[PDB]
Parts: C-alpha cells; structure tokens; sequence
RNA sequence: AAUCAAUACAACGAUAAGAAAAGCUGGAGUACCAUGAAGCGGGCUGGCG
C-alpha cells in the first residue's frame, strides 16, 4: 500500500472533489471524508459508504501530488 | 447561451502554417476546439512552445518518423482523456486520429492518406477506409456523441467539386470512394455538419498545387466534421473561409448550439 | 478501520438505509446486525445482504461521523 | 462469522424455503442442504451447488430472528 | 473446504455430466477431470480449465450422494 | 497443485490457447509466461491478463493432465 | 511471488513512458500512460492523473511491444 | 468455396444399417457431419470401431435401456463442446438429443417417439412436442445459429404425404401434430431446409413396412432440418433419394453455402 | 459398495407356505429385509419359533378374524420403530400394513384385498385403493424415502399380464389400471421392477390351474413402489417362477443402498 | 389425577396401541409400559422413556373404557 | 379455577363442539368428555386424551353463557 | 401482584387488546374475564386463552399503570 | 429469588433500555415500568405486559451493577 | 417412582443412550448422573441437559426394566 | 435429594470461570463465563451482561472438562 | 392490516461465451394450495494471521 494510502490522504487533505466510478459503471461525485482499508467516506448531499471492491477508477477534479 | 466554435484546418506540415500565420489567425478567431491535420511534425518537433497558443491546451500523435505524418488538436478546456490509434496499422503507425473526450460529446480529428502519389497510395488510402468504416460501424453503438474532423481527402457529391466529370479520373472523387462516403453517411447514420446548414455549391476546402486552379476556384470539399446524428440539430453556423489559407487545405470554421465542458 | 463505527452508528439509531448492490439493484431497510462478511437487511422480509455484493451504503438521513 | 453462520444453520434446521439472488440477478428457490465456508448447496428440483462468492441476498420465504 | 471438496470428488468418481454456470450467465456442460482449491478441470471434447472465483453454480444432471 | 502444473505444460508445448474473460470477451494467443495472478498472453499484440478476470482456458488441442 | 512477473512488467510499461490501453472488467477502454503502482492501484494519466484499481483491471494492451528485464 | 454438407438419417437400429452397408455409403458422400437417429444402442456399444467412420469423430448419447436407444452425431472437426438432453425426462431419460458446438452455428440431432405403438406413446410425444416447442421458445431469443437435424415422425403439409385423406387417421399427420408443426414453423420463425430450396412433392422421407407402400410410393415425410431464420437463405440444395436405403427412413442430404469451422 | 437386496412375498397363508420349504428358501437368499403379505395367522400363532430366522428379527401384525389377513415382516438390523395402519378401517381393522422405520428409508408392506371373491370384495378392494391413493397424497409431502413392498393384486399394463383381451377379470379392470397410472404419474412414485427392466413375461402371479402354469398366463401383482428419490437407487430386478410357494413369486430387488440404523 | 391415572392405566392394561403427538408435532407410536407422575414407558421396538411435559395428546387406535 | 373449571363444566354440558388449539398450532376439533386438573379428554373419530399445557385456546361453534 | 390488577383494568375498560401466543399467533378481542391460569377473549366468537400459552399482551391504547 | 428480583429492581430503577428475547425467537426492546412474580411490563411504543415464563433473554444496553 | 430407578439402571449399566430434546436437536452419549432437573450427559465433552428442555430418552439397546 | 448435581455443578463452573456454552430451546446459541445463579435465572457475561432464565436453557456446555466436588 | 385468527407446499427465472460503450447518482430481489414430518447441535504462537 504504497501509493494507495498517500494518494487518499492527499485527497482528502486537500479536500479536492472526485469523482468514482464503480465496476458497474455509475458515477459517484463528492469529496473524500475519510476511508480506511476496506471503504470509502464519500461525502455529497449524503454521507455515503463507497466500498473499495466496488470502486475501480478515482478521477480528481485538478491534478494533485503526493 | 450554449455556443461552441470548432475549426479543423489540415496545414500539410505546420512549420509553413505557423511561418504563413496560421496560429496567430486561430487565435484571432475566438475558436473553442481546433482540429489540425497533415501536421508533419513529431511530439519533439511540437515540444517548441512556438505552436503553443495562449489560453489553449495541445496534444498531439506522431509517427515513426515526422515527415512521415500526423495530427493535433488544440482545446479550450483541458479534454476529461485524449486517446490516439485505432487498433490497425494504416492509423497507429501513421498518427492519422487524434480524439479529444470530454462530458458527453467527443471531438476527435482524422487524416486520410491523399492517394495520389501512387497506386501502392490508394490501396493504403482503401484498406484505410475500410478500416475506418469498420470502426464506425462498431462505434455506431454507442451512446456518447462524436465529432469527427476528418480530412478525408475524397469528394462526396459533384457539389463538391468543380467540373466532375474529370474529377472522377482523378483520386478524390473515384466511384468507389463516392460509394464508400455514401455508406457511411447513410447506413451508419452519420451527417455532414456543413450540410445540415448549407446545401449550396462553390463550397470547396482543397485546391491542387496550380495556378489555373486558384483562378478558376477548381475546388475539393476534402474536409469534413462528422458528427453523430443526435448532434445534427445542435449546428448553428457552418463557414469555408476561401482565404486567407496557410496551406492546400482552406480552414473549416462551424458553430454548434452546445456548451463545451468537463 | 473505519466500516465498523459507521455500520454500529447506522444500527444502533435504526437510521433506514438504502443499499445498492453491484449489478445497480436498490436496497431498502434497516441495518439489523453485521460481522466481517454479511451484512443482515431488515424490512418487510429479513434478508442477508453479502458485503462483497455491496456498492454503496446511503441513510436516509445524516449521521454523526467516528 | 458470527452472523452468516447461525443463520445459515438456522435456514438449514427450519427447512425454510430461501430465495437466493446471485450477483447478475438471476433468482434461485430452494432450500438449504448443507453449506461450509465457500458453498453453499441448495435443495430444490435438482440439488445444485452454489458457490458463495457469487450470491448477493438471501431471502427466506418466512422471517427469521436471531 | 469441509463439502466441496468432497462434492467435486463425487462428481468426478461417478462421472456424472454436470452444468456448469457463469457469473456472467454462461452455462457450460460436461465432466469434472481434477480439481484443486481454484480451478476445475471441465472435460469433454476440449480439457479445458476453469476458475472457481468465476462459477456461479453447479448443476449435476442425476441427484449425488 | 493443478493450475501451475497446467499452465506450464501449456507453455512449454505453445498450444495456442482462447482465453475467455469474465465479461464474456474471447482472448486468443499463447502463454508466454505466468506467475501467480498474471497470465502473458503473446498474440499480435502482447497483453497482460489477470487471473481474476480469467474465466476459461480452452487450448485449441488437447494437452497431458498431471 | 505474487507479482514476480506483473510487478517487473508495469515497471517496463513506466520506465518507457509507453502509452498503454488498460481495459477494465466491464469492458471499458482506458488509455495513457502508467506513472507508478503498488499492489493494488495502477496509477494512470493521459491528460489528468487518475487512480485504477488492480481488482477491476481486466488487461493491460501496450500500444507497442516491450521486452521483459 | 464455402461449402456445408450435414446428412441426418434415421437407422431404426444402427447395427441392421451396419450389416445393410450404411457406414460404406456414408463414407463416399463427402459429407462434414453426419446426424444418426434411433440407434437402438448403448453408448458401449459404438465404442466398437465397426462403427467408425474415417476421418469422422464419434459422439453418441444412450437411454437407461438399449431398446429405446439414443442418437449419434459423426463431425469430422472436433466441436467446442457436445450437450446432450434439454432438461426434462421424456428427453434426459431416454438421451434422443444431442448437439454438437461449433462455430457461428451448431448442429443438433433430434429423435421423436413414433407415437403409433399405444395411447402412452402418442401422450409421451405430445408431452415432448410441447416440452421442446417451450425449449424453442425460451431458445429463439439467442444469437447464435441452431441446424435440428430432428426425426421428428410428423408431416407438415398434405405435400409431404401420399393420400393424406387416410394420413389423417394414423399418427403423423393428426391434428394436434399439423397445428404443432405450424406453430414451430410460423410464430417461433424456423425453417425448414428441405422446403426453402424445393416446393415438390413426392419427396417423402418414411415408408411403411410393406411391399404395397415401396410399389405404390406410399411414403411420408418424417425427417427434416430444422434451421434458425437465420440461415434460411444459405440453403444451397437438398437431396434425398429414394434408394439405396438402410432403415424405414430415407437419406436426407442438404448442402449449405457456409464454411463449417470451428 | 452400497447394496442392499429387499424381497416381497405373498404367501396366501404362512403355514403353508412354511410347510413348502419358504423359510429354508429365505435363509440362503441373503436378503437384508424381507416382506410377507397375507400371512393368514395371528400375532400369537406367529410367536412360534419355528418362523424365526437365524440372524432375523421378525414384526408382524394381524385382523381381528387372523384368517382373512394379516402381514409381517423380517430385518437383519432392528429398525428404530415399528408402526403398523393409515387411519381407516379397511387397513387398521385388516392388519394389511407393517411399516419398519430405518434411517432416511423406510420400508413399509401392504396388501390389499383380492377383489375377486365377490362385489362386495371388489368395493372393499376399491374403497381400499381411494383410501391409499388419498393417504400417499398426504405422505408425499415428507422428506424421508419410502419403500411399498405392496401386493396390491392389480397390473399395470398389457406387458405385465397374458391374453389380455385380463380385463374381463378382477386384476386389470379399467378403474385399476386408472389408479395405478394416477400413482404412478401424478403421485410421482416409481416401480422398481420397471425402472431397470422394460421386458415382458415377468409375471408374479397365476391363477389356480394346469394350463396358467405351462402356457404362462400369468399377471404381475407384486410391486416394490418407491418414492420419487430412489427410483435411481435401482440394481436389480429379478421374479423367479419357482420355488414360488404360493399363488405369487417372490419378488427380489436390490439396491444402491446401505442400511443403518 | 382423577383421569388422566385411569385412563393410562387402561390403557396399559388392555396393551392397545396408542399415538403419543409431542408437543413440536412428531407422533410417536408404541405401547405403554409403565408410567408414574412424569414420565411414560414407549415400549415397541427399544423402551425408549417420554416425559410427561412434552406430550401433546394420547390416541389410542382403537375405543377403550 | 374459579372460570376455567366453570367454563369446561359448561361446554361438558352442553356439548357444544368446540375447536381446541395446541401450543404449536395443531387444531384439533371434537366433544368436551370429561376434564381434571391436567389433561382434557376429547372425543370426534376416536376417543383422545389431550394434556392441558399443551393447549393454547379452545374456540367453542356457538356461543355459551355461564 | 401486578398481572392481576393490570387484568382487572384492561377488563374493566373494556381496552381492545391484542395476544401474541408463545408460538406467535396474534389473537385480537376484548377481555372478558379471567383467573389464575385463562383468560377469556371475547370477540366476534368467544374463546379462552391459557396463561402458560401467551406471551404479551398489547393494548390499542395506554392504561394506567398499577 | 435472590438474583432476578435485585437484578429487575435495578434495571428498573436505572431506567436502562433492555433488550428481551422471547422463547418464540422475536426481541422486544423498551423500558422495564414495574415487574412481579409471573410478568413484567415492558414500556416503549405501547405499554405491553410480557410473561416471564416466555422471555428467554434480558439484554440491558449497557453494562449494570448490583 | 419410575423415572428415577430408570435413568439409575442406564446409569449403572453405562448404556449409550439418544436423548432427542423438544425442538428435535438429538444429542448423544451415556448417562453420568441426575437429580430432579438436570441430567449429566457424558460424551466427547461433559455437559448438562435440562429435564425440562428434554423429550424423549431413547436407549440404542433394550436393559431390565424397573 | 434436590439440587444435588445443578448446584454444584454451576458452582463450579462460577468458581472456576470456565466459558460454556448455553444451548436456548429455540435453537440460539449463546457463549460466555457465568457471574452467578439462583433458582430460575443465570447471570451470563461476556460483550454485555445478560441474564438467562433457567426454564429456556436446554443444555450448558462448558468449553473444557471439568471436576466436580 | 406485522411476531402466520393458529399447518405449510407448489407456481418461474441463467445467450459454450461480442478483441473489449474514458464510464446513464443508481431497473423490478401476481394467484392458488394447505391442520400433527421417529426428530439434521457447524494456523503461527492469551499475542497475531
């Protein structure tokens, strides 16, 4: 977990909104809360749990760097 | 007001283009997506910051070699992915196809082979069109809107050219080309942006390397903006300024009822 | 981890939550109990809901976050 | 563990006739034979194994409470 | 595991043709050859192998055990 | 085990084998090489394939079983 | 030896900058070029940086070959 | 060129077509597979080379008991796969299915009751008619191409039988049956091989044991192809001569213009 | 491997039946359960110890008048329980039912009456088979397998008899053979014999004459019906014309099946 | 009590047999040995002992008193 | 005592046929015979003895008045 | 005691109350009378109810409270 | 009973909601009012007597003290 | 008594024996003593049955009767 | 006799704190250490205290063997 | 209209497989039968996985 953890820790920090698309291929929107190894805090109109072995891409609205 | 401007201009090699004032000229127009064709310039070439244009974005494909070809395309705001090849020879090894994704509607450019040169051309030029129309006829499926820049280097109808009945022994308006354009406009689905706005003649965008032609305004519609048939309504204004021109190729000016973004 | 405050949160104030599951069918009813890899959806029919299965969790109201 | 496995076996004691719902949609009636960690054998028709991974809800025909 | 494993070894010593279906939906017909604790060795004309993670179900034609 | 033993008589002999993934799409080409979740499929194109979107491997001829 | 050959082989695809289609489990075509990676995220960008995860990566098509380390 | 061609014969007893050279005819008819109905044998019993065709693999399904026998499918490609039965006894129990996966397009034998020895047989074909017309019914929706090289002891029209003022009496062209095989043929959208390339008549494929029947052509036309709408128009031709035969069924030969691969 | 051999015997009376040799016959048949119908005897006139089998246990059950039936029963492992009736007279107040009680199976015998020994027999006979039809309606409801090693004196069909143009006499009448074929379609229960072996001249029961016996003009009423979930179960099937000491053949059939108690 | 003692005492006298429901619905049947004040001798097969509490009802098969 | 005593006399008497339900839910119908302290014997077909901690309710047909 | 006077209230108000059996039937009436061990139920047909066989009792509207 | 009664004394003095499981498998949840020898009162939605012969279980919220 | 001297003649004897309790669970094992509520059920483990939880008490073999 | 093998036995198990397994009559099965015990009801803990009336629990299995006094 | 006004079953539903939708804030998981089933106890070393 090299480049998973500092990249979520980076979003959230920064507090940029991103976009998540599932394997199914809805789009979520809203901006990181808080996560840990296994889901996602995704924060928009409602505080929803995105679970990580549903996730497959994150797209940040602006560039960021570690 | 939604109001989108887009310009496809091929520049066969964009070294004369940018030494005629072709970036200036762009930049002049206000355009908001900008297709550009025939570049011969590789990514090393167009890492010059002397192409760029002030407020705009570039991506760009190249070949093997730069002389060899390739395209470009210059945008407003920065495309959500930009994505080359197709998956065949006669368009990855070249750098023909450019595509710009962005929310909803994609722009995309095209480069097809001239087919002049010589017969080992035209077959290239074929294999390239069958290709392509394989492509579109898996791509036809699809729900997102596309906008095809491409500078097919054929002739539709005779009101695209002047004096047809020679044009037809010349590449460009050969029978089995005519009928390759009539399939992908009305099998696929597919319609002219200039078209769907203005049904008049002397509407040409390619004249031959002569004098005679220029005098006689003996034009070739080689350049089109395919579009999606759910976009056919959202054109407002299409324009083929004659000049000024910086290359073979006259620039492709058209406006669509549409709010480009991310 | 963070999963299990959120889902004891979600259960202990019978907040009505909506489920999504991967294929995009919508779920709908109250968190009974969970442990590591099921997760028991209560409403009109007791049913068992596999996490694995799972997209998305959003109550129907807002919820006080770990 | 310590829910997925007492309703099973609940499910299983009962006899109680459960609809099972894989991932893609499709519905399965029956009742549970047997099941481990993985699989989970259902007794309808023709007694066909069904494997865990790919079930998404389980939804017995009656409730159930624990 | 505790079942399966002895489940597929039932059906791959009767030699019972079973169905095998798909996540995806697919279903697929014919023998167990061998199996381990990921793939299972379908057998008729071709000896092909497939995933455990990627089998919804399996179906016996007869009734076993 | 059976999937190693196999795979690496499927490289050894070079049987053209069709790769048939999760969502339905056929693969064609040969092993090249494999570890433990990724399988080298060499055809006009060489791409990676993961293990956990592969759904069958069918060898276009038979092949010796361990 | 989880990732003996697929860690070596993303490292090849990023040191030469090689612009890769990664298709997705549900058969969505991705492309760009990987800038780094892990164990379970694939990091990808053609025109903004985005993260994939490995769990929906179904394969990995370079536009060119590549020779293994 | 492309070029199919699929045999379906009914044996009524595959050892009195051995011993009546059924085996040396097959093998100078060139054909690419080869559908056998009414075996009256266990699988055991093909196991015996006798049976073996050169340059043809064998694939054969049995009942619990050899008296009512399977059928068996010759391919000289080796399919994908080899299915057998539909999912219900009258069909699982006594194995009269068995198809063969290929390409595109799949090939399948098919072996109805005869329905004349008792009221139970005439009961236990109607339970199969409804039972497969329900399988047609849930199959028809897929993409893929079917061929039912189906024995199916039934007439269609007043066409396929002699004096049909008396067929109507017996089973084979009753009511139930003549409605059924419309169904099949109009509302589901399969064709029949033998009708999309000749509307004549006198082309029976069944004749009674009698010399009355083989003097007076007193046949009736009991065996046919059953082809997806998809491939109604690839028929090329279809042959079935009268004689030489080797059961109480006639040869059924039918030539499509498909490449059979797998 | 799992066998198991179960043999079904109408003795018309079992006096005679062990005064023609039945019992030295069953002891070499190594059979694991075996099934008597129409023993003819009491409960009291069967504790003689002279039926008892080595290595056998033995239940059996009996009418109020011995004489007009009554059915045993013998198992080489004691059965968990041992239940006899179906809740109406013509089966309580008869004797005609013995049901021994093993894991996941359960093994039951019965008889019906002759129906050939005047209408009122046959409305008896009827009044028996509505009673039974209504009673495996109910009991096809429960999981464990049941195994009717029953006389019920009728065939099925034409192969199970001889000269049919049989159905001018109790035995094949046209509402039998309707009962019959409504247990064995609706009801979903399986004949054993039939399961295994679709061949003619297999009969199991011939009338009282000379001529039935050489020219075989026999019919079939002896049947094993098994539940729908062990007609798979089948091994062998096999009606011995002799040493049949009686009116009917004993019946053996073996199984996939091992029992346990 | 005044009833219940007589009747199963009558009941084992006369050796009828009676169908002993338990209180989950499963019958038993058998003949009645002996009994006290809360358990009740099953005898047939195995003399297998019931207890009082969980006995639902007691149906002879045949009318006694 | 003081009403269920009276009440059993009362249906005895009149023999009125009432409706008994078990615990489990086992209705059983028939004619009050005789009761005590513990058990309640009820005759229809056959005389039966049914315990009276096994009963739930008893449902006389028609009313009845103390 | 509290049973019986909290009885004796719902009796003498006539409050339309609900009881839940031991197995789970829901009965529904007004309450009569009672004693020690039953319980009268009257409704559209009169019944008796045994104590050891209920499990609660819901009123259709609060009382007061012994 | 020198358990029960000082343990229901305090829950009821603390006024700590209880969880209370019946024999039939259901749980009831709500405040002990008051409680005797045979039932108990159970106080949440509505005031519902519950028998102690069918309660199984007493789960209290939160830990408690003699 | 009855009960008593029995369950002391399958004590001394050691005779395994099945004790199916009232909800149909069967357990198994000997006899290691019993009072007037409990019995001491010897097996893999020790443990302790309730007389009042248990239904039938059935030998695997015949012994003298009290 | 009374209470001669119930009351030492769950003496026992009280005093030497060993976690049984309580068996309901409904088929729920609980676990934890025993605080005390009376005529009709059972003290059980373990994530919460609860208290577990005598007259639903079938059978105590206690999670290793033990002596009694 | 809910702990089955008292017991419990049946009713039909999976493309031997698209060289691949830069991605739709989310598709759906009826009637009728039916009153007691000889009984289904799910690793390393308390620290960790």
């Amino acid at each position: 977990h090299s480049l998973q953890d500092p990249y979520l820790n980076t979003l959230r920090k920064e507090r940029v909104p991103v976009s998540i698309y599932l394997v199914n291929g809805i789009k979520l929107q809203g901006q990181i809360e808080s996560f840990d190894q296994f889901v996602i805090l995704l924060k928009n109109t409602v505080s929803q749990m995105v679970y990580k072995h549903a996730i497959s891409t994150v797209v940040p609205s602006r560039p960021v760097r570690l | 007001g939604p109001a989108m401007r887009i310009i496809s201009v091929n520049v066969n090699g964009i070294q004369a283009a940018a030494e005629r004032g072709l970036l200036s000229w762009l930049q002049a127009q206000n355009a908001d997506v900008i297709c550009l064709q025939d570049t011969r310039a590789s990514a090393f070439d167009l890492d010059d910051p002397s192409f760029q244009l002030d407020g705009y974005f570039l991506y760009a494909c190249d070949a093997e070699l730069p002389e060899q070809g390739g395209v470009a395309l210059y945008s407003r705001l920065q495309p959500k992915a930009v994505i080359s090849g197709l998956g065949f020879e006669t368009a990855d090894r070249y750098g023909r196809y450019l595509q710009a994704d962005f929310d909803k509607v994609s722009i995309a450019t095209l480069l097809l082979p001239s087919g002049q040169s010589g017969d080992e051309s035209l077959n290239q030029k074929f294999k390239f069109m069958d290709d392509f129309t394989h492509y579109l006829s898996k791509q036809r499926r699809k729900r997102r809107e596309y906008i095809y820049c491409g500078s097919l280097y054929v002739a539709h109808q005779k009101m695209d050219v002047k004096n047809w009945r020679e044009c037809q022994q010349m590449p460009g308006f050969l029978a089995p080309e005519r009928a390759w354009l009539d399939e992908v406009f009305g099998n696929l689905g597919y319609a002219d942006a200039l078209r769907e706005v203005s049904r008049e003649g002397d509407q040409f965008s390619w004249w031959p390397d002569s004098e005679q032609a220029e005098m006689l305004n003996l034009g070739w519609r080689f350049d089109y903006q395919v579009l999606t048939p759910g976009l056919r309504r959202f054109v407002r204004n299409a324009k083929l300024p004659r000049q000024p021109r910086f290359s073979q190729h006259a620039p492709l000016i058209v406006d669509y009822d549409w709010q480009l973004s991310i």
